[PDB]
């Protein structure tokens, strides 16, 4: 990796910065508030 | 016309119920939202979060900052976000970013050996064949010399590195 | 009558909490030591224009203010607005409603005709002074609320986020509903018929401003600038 940066076949004596290394996330989390409000369509749809 | 269920009609002459729904979508101050809430938590792991959009990446841990009732997320100096309210439990946790850094390879040149150690800057490798941390990182595949010379390789806080042979 | 404003007419500005930050906020504030209408409700309602925006001032105690109307042309033939503070409950409706040129609203005369659109409730938000701001940048009536027991005094105050109505009706001309004890239930008079207690209602209209909020350690507004006021500020 330190030679692709560079872009040569060769290196000499030194400290190369070559990538970044970071923590990748694990998984996804959704939040909303308690959504209960609820229209009357099933009041209204089962009407008689 | 009486439509007279006896079983003698055939089937196009049946009570069918039916209802029909119409939307509006001109001048939308939007007060209808079918999808739901659709919710998932977890804590103390990197993860996507989304709390009313505010979508990030980062670990959420318990916080002990004090916020107003109406107030729904924090930013510290210049606009960065450090807290969010659950909108479900209401207890406001803290964002802090993902472990991340630059890595460096230390090496004493393909001349000499192939030989390389990799500096991970300002990580604590508590989180990610010699371990050995500094404070300028953590340092792998270099063993820590008890013997004093000259600064060969600098790797900072005082700290450098050379072939032994 | 008019009189001068103090510090007083500052609110938080997007919801969000700072800790130990300065910040530079350029929104519809209310200029300091500026003139705001006086007019006293014990005596003498005109129609009063909406501005972009709108800072009420009520210092009662006997509740002699119930609510608010507001509208375009306040007729049937536009879309309005009504807010009231019952004792038990406030009730808000986006009714188009036709209200007379004085809503005596105790009689319940406020207005004629009536057919409704959108509605509201919670709790009522009520020696006593009432900051309330009206905001309609967007499509959205925003109500700020503060309420503090002492003439306006010196000192700070913040107003917190109370209502936020999504409705996108012309706010345009607006009028106050009074209360009066023991009156006729008619529109022939106007808070007269009985001694109606000392009830004053201050109206200024904000105007886009820069301010530089201090935010201290728990979250809380505690002093403000305007960067338009003096030299120094
Ligand atoms: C949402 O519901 C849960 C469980 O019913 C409850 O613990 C929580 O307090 C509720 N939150 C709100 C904001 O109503
Ligand atoms: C390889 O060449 C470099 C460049 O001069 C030198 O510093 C190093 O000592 C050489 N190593 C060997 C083993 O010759
Ligand atoms: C790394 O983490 C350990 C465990 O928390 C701690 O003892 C040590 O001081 C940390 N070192 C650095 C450089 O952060
Ligand atoms: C240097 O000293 C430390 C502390 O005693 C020890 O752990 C380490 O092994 C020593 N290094 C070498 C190369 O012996
Ligand atoms: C709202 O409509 C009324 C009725 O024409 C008009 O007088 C007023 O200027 C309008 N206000 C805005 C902000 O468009
Ligand atoms: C109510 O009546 C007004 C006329 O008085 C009319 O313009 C409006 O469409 C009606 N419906 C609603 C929901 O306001
Ligand atoms: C914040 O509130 C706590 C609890 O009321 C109080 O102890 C603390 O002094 C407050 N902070 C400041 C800066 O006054």
């Amino acid at each position: 990796e330190t030679k692709c940066t560079l872009k040569s076949f060769t290196v000499e004596k030194g400290i190369y910065q070559t990538s970044n290394f970071r923590v990748q996330p694990t998984e996804s989390i959704v939040r909303f508030p308690n959504i209960t409000n609820l229209c009357p369509f099933d009041e209204v749809f089962n009407a008689t | 016309r009486s439509y007279g269920f006896r079983p003698t009609y055939g089937v196009g002459h049946q009570p069918y119920r039916v209802v029909v729904l119409s939307f509006e979508l001109l001048h939308a101050p939007a007060t209808v939202c079918g999808p739901k809430k659709s919710t998932n938590l977890v804590k103390n792991k990197c993860v996507n979060f989304n709390f009313n959009g505010l979508t990030g990446t980062g670990v959420l841990t318990e916080s002990n900052k004090k916020f107003l009732p109406f107030q729904q997320f924090g930013r510290d100096i210049a606009d960065t976000t450090d807290a969010v309210r659950d909108p479900q439990t209401l207890e406001i946790l803290d964002i802090t970013p993902c472990s991340f850094g630059g890595v460096s390879v230390i090496t004493p040149g393909t001349n000499t050996s192939n030989q390389v150690a990799v500096l991970y800057q300002g990580v604590n490798c508590t989180e990610v064949s010699n371990v050995f941390q500094t404070r300028a990182g953590c340092l792998i595949g270099a063993e820590y010399v008890n013997n004093s010379y000259e600064c060969d390789i600098p790797i900072g806080a005082g700290i450098c590195a050379s072939y032994q042979t | 009558s008019y009189t001068n404003s103090f510090t007083r007419g500052v609110y938080y500005p997007d919801k969000v909490f700072r800790s130990s930050v300065l910040h530079s906020t350029q929104d519809l504030f209310l200029p300091f030591f500026s003139n705001v209408t006086w007019f006293h409700a014990i005596h003498v309602n005109p129609v009063l224009p909406f501005n972009d925006g709108v800072y009420f001032a009520s210092t009662e105690k006997s509740n002699i203010i119930r609510g608010w109307i507001f509208g375009t042309t306040l007729d049937s033939k536009t879309q309005s607005l009504l807010i009231v503070n019952n004792a038990t409950n406030v009730v808000i409706k986006v009714c188009e409603f036709q209200f007379c040129n004085d809503p005596f609203l105790d009689f319940r005369v406020y207005s004629s005709a009536n057919n409704c659109t959108f509605e509201y409730v919670s709790q009522p938000f009520l020696k006593n002074l009432r900051e309330f701001v009206f905001k309609n940048i967007d499509g959205y009536f925003k109500i700020y609320s503060k309420h503090t027991p002492i003439d306006l005094p010196q000192g700070f105050s913040a107003l917190e986020p109370l209502v936020d109505l999504p409705i996108g009706i012309n706010i345009t001309r607006f009028q106050t509903l009074l209360a009066l004890h023991r009156s006729y239930l008619t529109p022939g008079d106007s808070s007269s018929g009985w001694t109606a207690g000392a009830a004053a209602y201050y109206v200024g209209y904000l105007q886009p401003r820069t301010f530089l909020l201090k935010y201290n350690e728990n979250g809380t507004i505690t002093d403000a600038v305007d960067c338009a006021l003096d030299p120094l500020s």
